[PDB]
């Protein structure tokens, strides 16, 4: 007994313009590799090889390059130079 | 049964505890069962009128507590309303 | 002048008939516009924070209560606006939106009862404002009473407000046993020190709070507020929050309270994680209220936090309000109408409402941008204000744990957008019957609120200024 | 203050453990306040005051309302549905 | 009265355009245009040996709310400009017209919305240069959001939803932590504002505190390894304007950003966090540029070189020298140029024709289209950082002032000449030549306004590759101005 | 300066709290559910409530005072350490080694960012800005935490940052001056 009234008259939504033709045959096989690409994420898991690279790019790697960032930081000048003159602070 | 225990528990202990103000937990508790000491009732000959309990409230519901009086009956109004306009059904 | 509008009221409501009962409505809209204009300059008292006690040691009137007041009224003269004025001129709205006679009654006694806490000082008259109210939410709850949700919904509200009603006046007689006083007033921070008083203030506290929605009891007015129709429930969310937390911020009974910091946390975690995968937009709508009655908790710990809890109520007022007064607008758009009371539940019937009142789409997303607290709306500077009082007092946990909780809340309002903006098939051409002038104004005039609000908020602390110090 | 607390204490958790029906419901509500009466008229006369005695007379008169009003909510409740149930609402 | 007769003068030529012409496009390239015309004759007027703040105005003051207020006492929102808010401003308001111009024939449906909501995105990156509160820097640091989440998610690619969700989720979860740090600031200074706050010294154990707020939130706009995760699909699901508005003037926002907020009043906590700053610069630089190569689709590979030139620019910044800021501010200002052309060349040129963005069907599109490969090449090498064209001079600058505070940093750092090489010439070669696709039916030559931006594009990278003198006039105040070296 | 810890005392009275906090939670696990159960379905399913609560209580607080015990001082990293053995009991709960490695981390950095934000729920009533001296010294003294100066002692920039980078205990003006 209850339905949105009779004053409606509601039409239908276009999208509107020129029905450009089609300039490409897509390929189903290159469409659902750049599909299966795209959304890797969702199907994503841990195994040997994932542990292996996030181990040694998000761990190893930072930690390395961080402990040769803190050694060397007040370490060279090279800024005006001569023999016999040592370039390290340390 | 297992939750009612240990609600019963402690309900009733943490009821008994909060009549008191030692910082220790456990002085709390016993200071509930200190009571067994008798009270003595003195006579004062202060008083000349049979102000009773009864008359005490009705100064105080009447002249320092008028608005509390009145808010009341504003409560006893909607409990008047109310009744009747859930169990009407007008017209 | 709610009392005289009370007693004027019930005697002429008594006598009109069941037809004349909107128009009732109409003319106590009109009276409460003329006890904002007439009667504000009142404000005039209260300079420099001249606080006031009235009828003896019972009632304070402070400027921070007067405040509370004033929004009240106005809130009041919007829900006021819903009920009395017609949606459409349809067959359909006059059957869907209609009141009952008796209403308006329980609002006038409601607000009464909700005035009567703000402006306490006694605990007696507390304890009987809260009830006077209490009783006012139970019968508002009852009085669509041909439903079986509202039905069921006021007898479940009846049990849990009786235990929380019992609580109280335990927690009130068990302050009384160890003090001779009714009064927050004798407390006097010399007190506080040498008196084990934290289990009873705290109590008191959670036995106020409890009825608001704080999180470990929050299903039950989830419940409540899915159960309830759809004008009954932007009455009853609003006024027992802003009237409990106005008092017990003013009244500072827990500060350090590691109780009441534990519930903050907990209330805005399952408030963020609880509304996310929900699909009624009443229960989508009432876990955003119980995060932001998190963030009131949080200003409960605090000392002198008058400008971070007026200014977050103004807004979360007028953004509640508006929020609900758009999906009454979008259900002239959905394409299928169900259960007369509640029209609209499911979130997903207002779709394609960008393609049908694009501009309802406008409002609706910045009202929703404000509640996420989006810099240009009313709502970042809520949420500004309260990280200004909590990073100032040494709650640095409880500061990061809100912007987690802001963040994960941002979710299920914007869903409100994902749905709005999206493709319909069969899109409205034109309407023969438009809405309500008078009404529509409302939602206009709500909206420039909070879009240029963020103009005013030099003049307004200048303002603070003057009347709080 | 033992035969308040224990009114209290023993009526809240017949309330809370109630599955058997809804007008222990509202009893065990009822004997909760009787409770919380006792324990403040017993405060009101070891402090020789009216005080307690005016909150206690206040809240007799809040209990009543408090039944009235309810009671007519529970007439509410059964008038759509002719039965309660034993469960609960 | 004047000020007020013309806004209610153009505010009605503006509803006799709307009666009498259904778009407005005109309307709005006519006003950006005149915004351009506007600021270059601020520009003109513009004190050079002055470090001051020439153009101020205040906003929302207590004793005039709307509008321009002379008090002894302020509260509302500073805003003005140095030289080196200034030139971002030149590469703001020049970027403005072209993005409007970028979908004049693209957008069929609702085109009136869409221009609106793309200057209007515009505007707010304009005057998010002129602020000069923390708050008023702030306020319109954010505004842009919404706007970004109504245009990413109406208009786009088919996941036009995830993508405007994580440019809303990412955005703002760094700009809340950012919020916190501005609060903190705002409570113990009592004051935000970008003029004096070089003058107040915080504790060390107080700026070590602040700054990680802020700095984590340039962390997340400029796309630094721990959060670069947005980037590609923000770019990859766009619709045109607004990926060519993103990457050529948020990143480089948050780029200013680093400069005003950071180095005047964290100097003694930002010496302490060098080393961490060239950890995170130096690894997104590698990684990111090295997730280039295996990509599948178009627009994601110039968005992760973007990620890649930022990561270069950000290590000038932090490098306490002369050289690393001016290099830093010349690769911001040629990367803004440089890189919404290839936003055009993936999104406008080949995407409005084909259709689909997928790197497998392209091959030889010489034969076809030779001035598009011609483009294709060009804009490649102005990339890399083969010189001549600007992009290099902010490398060169940026790492060799990366190479004065660190040399061994410097050393792994400046391997990405390298590195943004590699997939570069890798998609370039693999686009011009080969047979042409059989998948790729033949279509039209770039039109006229394609060649008009691209054209621009190319000659304004091409005058600050010959001379990147013509701007120093703005910055050898703020060249010195962020330097510490006691 | 510190105190060390009873480890055997603070885990014997942790795994008395757990076991206590272990029959509350089985107990309103059975009130609250359906279907028959008894006296005797509160330790059988239970679900595995109490191993979860003395796991984690014996853990965290072993590991809390084992850490803080080697390391002779306490900050932040103690919770770090404790609330990785934490998210280590809660995580073997499901048997799965990158499941357990997420527990222990991501378990373990939450514990840390709360133990280094003072380890505390509410406040502290000393450290907060209200309480505590701001503004700028009135004086000449030490600028304590929460204070803003105009101009800080040189001598404490080359103590603090170092003696190398562009910064030296002397201006490099007037360490080249002509006498
Ligand atoms: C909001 C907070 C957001 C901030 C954190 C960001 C999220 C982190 C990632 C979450 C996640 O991945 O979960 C996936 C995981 C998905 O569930 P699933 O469907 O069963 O597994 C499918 C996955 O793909 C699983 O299969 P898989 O093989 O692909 O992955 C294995 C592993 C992968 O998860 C990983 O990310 C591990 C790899 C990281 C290594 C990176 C190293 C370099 C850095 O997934 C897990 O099982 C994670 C479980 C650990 C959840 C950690 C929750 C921490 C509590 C946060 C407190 C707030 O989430 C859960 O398991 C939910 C568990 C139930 C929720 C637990 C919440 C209880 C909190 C208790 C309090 C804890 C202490 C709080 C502090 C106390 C003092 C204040
Ligand atoms: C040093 C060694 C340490 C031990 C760890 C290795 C570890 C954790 C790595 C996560 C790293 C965390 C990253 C955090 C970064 C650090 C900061 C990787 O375990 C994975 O190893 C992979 C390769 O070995 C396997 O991948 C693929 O397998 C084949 C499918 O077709 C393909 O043949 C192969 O080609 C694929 O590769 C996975 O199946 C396996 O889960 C766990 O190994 C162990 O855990 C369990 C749970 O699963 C494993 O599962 C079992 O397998 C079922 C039958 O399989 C059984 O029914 C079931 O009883 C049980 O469930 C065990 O086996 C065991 O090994
Ligand atoms: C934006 C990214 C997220 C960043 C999260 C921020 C959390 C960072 C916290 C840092 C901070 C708040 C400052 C934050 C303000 C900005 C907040 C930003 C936004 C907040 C969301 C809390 O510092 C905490 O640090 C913890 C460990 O690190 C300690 O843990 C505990 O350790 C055990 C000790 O007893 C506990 O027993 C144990 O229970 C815990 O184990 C706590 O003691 C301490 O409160 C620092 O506060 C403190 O700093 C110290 C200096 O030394 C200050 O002393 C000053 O200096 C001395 C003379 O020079 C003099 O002593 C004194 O005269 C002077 O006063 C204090 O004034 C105080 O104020
Ligand atoms: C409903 C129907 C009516 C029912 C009635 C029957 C029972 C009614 C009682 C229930 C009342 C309602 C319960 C409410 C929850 C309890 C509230 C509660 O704990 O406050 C505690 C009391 O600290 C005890 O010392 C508390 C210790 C209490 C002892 C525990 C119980 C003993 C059980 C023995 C086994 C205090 O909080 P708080 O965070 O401000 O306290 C902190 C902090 O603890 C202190 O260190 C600081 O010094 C202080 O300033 C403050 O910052
Ligand atoms: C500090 C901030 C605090 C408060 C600020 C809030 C509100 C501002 C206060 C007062 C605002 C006062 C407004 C009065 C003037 C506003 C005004 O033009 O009339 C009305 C709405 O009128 C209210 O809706 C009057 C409703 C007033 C209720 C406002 C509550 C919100 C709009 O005209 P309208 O063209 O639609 O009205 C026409 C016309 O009157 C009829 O003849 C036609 O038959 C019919 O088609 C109708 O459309
Ligand atoms: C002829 C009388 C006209 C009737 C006016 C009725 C108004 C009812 C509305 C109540 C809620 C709406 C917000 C009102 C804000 C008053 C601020 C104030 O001033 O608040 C201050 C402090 O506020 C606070 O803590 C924070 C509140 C912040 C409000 C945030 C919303 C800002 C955007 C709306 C305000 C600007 C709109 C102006 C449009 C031209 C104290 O309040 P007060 O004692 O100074 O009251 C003033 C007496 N007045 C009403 C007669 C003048
Ligand atoms: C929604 C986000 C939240 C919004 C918060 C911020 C609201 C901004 C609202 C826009 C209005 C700001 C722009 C207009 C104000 C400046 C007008 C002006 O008159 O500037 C005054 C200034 C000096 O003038 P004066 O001191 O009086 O002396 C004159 C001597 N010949 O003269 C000058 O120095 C020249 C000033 C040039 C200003 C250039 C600004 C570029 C952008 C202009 C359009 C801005 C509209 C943006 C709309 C989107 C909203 C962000
Ligand atoms: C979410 C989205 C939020 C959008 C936020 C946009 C904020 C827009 C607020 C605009 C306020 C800022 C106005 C800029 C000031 C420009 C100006 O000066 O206009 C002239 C007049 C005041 O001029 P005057 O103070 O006399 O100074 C002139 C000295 N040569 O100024 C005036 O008379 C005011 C005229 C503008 C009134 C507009 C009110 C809002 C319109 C809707
Ligand atoms: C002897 C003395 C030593 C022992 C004393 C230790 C006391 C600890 C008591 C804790 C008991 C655990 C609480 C509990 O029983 O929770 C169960 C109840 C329902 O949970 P359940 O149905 O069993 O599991 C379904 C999962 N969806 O869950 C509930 O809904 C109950 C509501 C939570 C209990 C209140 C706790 C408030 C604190 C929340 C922690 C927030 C932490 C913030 C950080
Ligand atoms: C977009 C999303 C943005 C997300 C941003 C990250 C949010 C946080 C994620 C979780 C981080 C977990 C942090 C673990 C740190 C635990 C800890 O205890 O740190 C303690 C450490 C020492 O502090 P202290 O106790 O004062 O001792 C002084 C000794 N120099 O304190 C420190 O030295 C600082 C250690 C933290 C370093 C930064 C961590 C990442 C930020």
């Amino acid at each position: 007994e209850l339905k949105p009234s009779s004053a409606i008259q509601r039409g239908p939504l276009n999208k509107g313009g020129w029905d450009a033709p089609h300039a490409l045959h897509n390929d189903g096989a290159i469409d659902r590799y750049a599909h299966w690409r795209t959304f890797y994420q969702e199907r994503f898991k841990y195994t040997r090889a994932t542990g292996k690279s996030t181990l040694i790019f998000l761990v190893a790697f930072p930690a390395l390059i961080g402990y040769v960032a803190y050694q060397s930081e007040g370490l060279f000048e090279f800024a005006g130079k001569r023999r016999g003159e040592s370039v390290t602070t340390r | 049964l297992p939750l009612v225990l240990i609600s019963l528990i402690v309900l009733t202990i943490s009821g008994l505890m909060i009549y008191s103000n030692d910082s220790i937990l456990i002085n709390k508790l016993l200071e509930a069962f200190g009571n067994d000491y008798n009270t003595i009732i003195t006579q004062d000959w202060f008083n000349i009128e049979n102000t009773t309990l009864l008359t005490t409230i009705g100064n105080v519901l009447l002249t320092n507590n008028a608005f509390i009086l009145l808010v009341l009956a504003i409560v006893l109004l909607l409990g008047i309303i109310g009744p009747i306009s859930i169990t009407m059904k007008h017209k | 002048m709610l009392i005289l509008a009370i007693i004027s009221l019930i005697t002429f409501v008594s006598m009109s008939k069941l037809s004349d009962n909107r128009a009732i409505i109409r003319l106590i809209n009109i009276y409460l516009i003329l006890v904002l204009v007439l009667d504000s300059f009142l404000y005039l008292l209260f300079l420099n924070n001249q606080t006031y006690t009235v009828m003896g040691e019972l009632l304070i009137f402070n400027s921070f209560t007067f405040y509370i007041d004033m929004l009240i009224y106005f809130i009041m003269i919007v829900i006021s606006s819903l009920y009395g004025y017609n949606l459409y001129n349809n067959n359909l709205y006059k059957t869907l939106f209609e009141p009952k006679k008796e209403l308006i009654i329980l609002f006038l006694i409601n607000i009464l009862g909700a005035l009567l806490i703000v402006h306490s000082n006694d605990f007696i008259t507390l304890f009987v404002a809260i009830e006077l109210q209490s009783y006012s939410i139970y019968l508002i709850t009852a009085i669509y009473n041909s439903s079986y949700k509202a039905s069921k919904a006021s007898m479940l509200y009846f049990f849990m407000g009786g235990i929380l009603s019992i609580l109280i006046a335990y927690s009130i007689n068990t302050y009384y046993s160890v003090l001779n006083s009714y009064t927050l007033h004798s407390l006097d921070s010399l007190i506080i020190n040498t008196l084990d008083l934290n289990l009873i203030l705290i109590a008191l506290s959670l036995g106020l709070l409890f009825k608001i929605g704080i999180a470990p009891l929050h299903k039950w007015l989830i419940s409540i507020y899915e159960n309830t129709p759809i004008l009954i429930t932007i009455y009853i969310s609003l006024i027992p929050k802003i009237s409990i937390l106005s008092y017990l911020v003013l009244s500072n009974i827990s500060i350090n309270s590691l109780v009441i910091s534990i519930l903050a946390i907990l209330t805005l975690l399952v408030g963020s994680v609880g509304g996310l995968l929900q699909i009624k937009i009443k229960r989508l709508l009432a876990f955003s209220g119980l995060t932001n009655a998190g963030y009131m908790m949080l200003l409960l710990l605090l000392n002198n936090n008058e400008f971070s809890y007026l200014y977050y109520i103004t807004q979360y007022s007028i953004s509640h309000l508006a929020i609900f007064m758009i999906i009454i607008f979008s259900i002239y758009y959905i394409n299928y109408i169900n259960n007369q009371y509640n029209p609209i539940i499911y979130v997903n019937q207002l779709k394609g409402l960008i393609h049908d009142n694009a501009y309802l789409v406008l409002s609706m997303a910045i009202v929703v941008f404000s509640f996420i607290g989006i810099p240009p709306l009313l709502g970042f500077f809520g949420k500004l204000n309260i990280l200004m009082s909590i990073l100032n007092n040494g709650y640095y946990f409880i500061s990061i744990v809100l912007i987690v909780a802001s963040l994960i809340s941002a979710l299920y309002y914007l869903y409100l957008l994902n749905v709005s903006i999206q493709d319909k098939n069969n899109i409205l051409i034109n309407s023969n019957e438009t809405v309500s002038s008078v009404l529509s104004y409302i939602l206009s005039s709500l909206i420039i609120l909070i879009t240029f609000g963020f103009i005013y908020n030099s003049l307004i602390i200048d303002i603070f200024n003057v009347y709080f110090n | 203050m033992f035969i308040g607390t224990i009114i209290l204490v023993l009526s809240f958790l017949g309330f809370v453990f109630n599955r058997r029906n809804i007008i222990l419901a509202f009893i065990c509500l009822e004997t909760m306040l009787l409770g919380i009466n006792l324990i403040l008229l017993r405060n009101s006369v070891l402090f020789d005051d009216i005080s307690g005695s005016l909150f206690a007379i206040v809240i007799i008169i809040l209990a009543g309302v408090e039944s009235a009003i309810g009671l007519s909510l529970l007439v509410s409740y059964y008038r759509l549905r002719g039965v309660i149930n034993s469960y609960g609402i | 009265m004047f000020l007020t007769s013309i806004l209610l003068s153009s505010l009605y030529l503006f509803n006799r355009i709307l009666a009498w012409q259904g778009n407005v496009k005109h309307f709005y390239l006519f006003a950006s245009n005149l915004l351009l015309l506007f600021i270059v004759v601020l520009y003109i007027n513009f004190n050079t040996f002055s470090n001051s703040f020439q153009f101020n105005f205040e906003l929302f003051n207590s004793l005039n709310p709307f509008g321009l207020s002379n008090s002894d006492i302020s509260n509302g929102l500073l805003f003005g400009i140095d030289g080196l808010s200034l030139t971002f401003i030149l590469l703001t308001v020049l970027l403005i017209p072209l993005t409007l111009l970028g979908n004049w024939y693209n957008i069929n449906f609702n085109s009136n919305l869409y221009y609106t909501l793309v200057l209007a995105i515009g505007l707010v990156i304009l005057l998010n240069f002129w602020a000069l509160d923390y708050i008023s820097f702030y306020i319109l640091f954010e505004a842009t959001l919404p706007l970004l989440f109504i245009l990413i998610h109406i208009y786009g690619s088919s996941d036009s939803e995830r993508a405007s969700f994580y440019v809303l989720m990412f955005t703002l979860s760094g700009s809340l932590f950012m919020l916190l740090s501005i609060v903190v600031i705002s409570i113990v200074l009592n004051t935000t504002n970008f003029i004096n706050h070089n003058l107040f010294v915080l504790s060390l154990d107080l700026q070590t505190i602040i700054w990680l707020g802020l700095f984590i939130a340039i962390m997340v706009k400029t796309p630094l390894f721990p959060i670069h995760v947005w980037l590609p699909v923000v770019h990859s699901e766009s619709p045109l304007a607004g990926s060519m508005i993103l990457a050529g003037l948020i990143l480089k926002l948050a780029l200013y950003a680093i400069l005003r907020l950071l180095l005047p009043l964290l100097c003694e906590a930002q010496i302490l966090y060098t080393p961490m700053i060239y950890i995170i610069s130096l690894l997104t630089i590698i990684l990111t540029s090295l997730a280039t190569l295996r990509q599948i689709d178009l627009k994601v590979i110039i968005a992760y070189s973007s990620i890649s030139h930022m990561g270069i620019a950000i290590l000038g910044v932090c490098s306490n020298t002369s050289l690393g800021i001016y290099g830093s501010i010349v690769l911001g200002v040629a990367h803004g140029f440089v890189s919404p052309a290839l936003f055009l060349i993936v999104g406008g040129i080949l995407y409005d024709r084909y259709h689909i963005r997928i790197v497998n069907y392209y091959k030889g599109l010489t034969t076809y289209m030779p001035q598009l490969a011609t483009y294709i090449i060009i804009l490649s090498f102005a990339n890399i950082g083969t010189p001549l064209t600007g992009n290099f001079t902010g490398e060169f600058l940026s790492l060799q002032g990366g190479f004065i505070r660190n040399p061994i940093i410097g050393g792994i750092s400046c391997i990405s000449v390298l590195l943004a090489a590699i997939y570069q010439l890798k998609l370039t070669n693999k686009l011009t030549g080969g047979i042409s696709s059989i998948y790729m039916h033949r279509t039209n030559d770039v039109t006229i306004r394609e060649k008009f931006i691209m054209n621009i594009l190319i000659i304004s990278t091409l005058i600050i590759g010959i001379c990147p003198q013509i701007m120093y006039n703005l910055l050898y105040w703020t060249v010195n101005n962020y330097i510490y070296i006691i | 300066h510190f105190h060390p810890y009873n480890t055997l005392g603070l885990a014997t009275q942790s795994a008395m709290v757990g076991l206590g906090a272990g029959v509350v939670a089985a107990a309103a696990r059975n009130s609250l559910a359906t279907g028959p159960r008894n006296i005797l379905t509160t330790f059988s399913k239970s679900g595995g409530v109490v191993t979860i609560f003395t796991g984690a209580s014996i853990a965290y607080v072993f590991t809390y005072c084992s850490a803080a015990n080697l390391r002779e001082r306490k900050d932040g990293w103690n919770h770090m350490w404790a609330g990785a053995a934490t998210g280590a009991v809660l995580g073997a709960r499901t048997k799965l080694v990158p499941a357990f490695i997420g527990w222990t981390v991501l378990c373990g950095a939450a514990c840390g960012l709360f133990g280094w934000t003072g380890a505390r729920f509410n406040a502290d009533r000393k450290a907060s800005l209200e309480q505590s001296p701001k503004g700028f010294v009135q004086e000449d003294a030490h600028q304590t935490f929460w204070e803003v100066v105009h101009r800080r002692p040189l001598s404490l920039t080359v103590e603090q940052l170092g003696e190398g980078r562009g910064i030296n205990a002397v201006p490099i003006a007037t360490a080249t001056e002509a006498p």
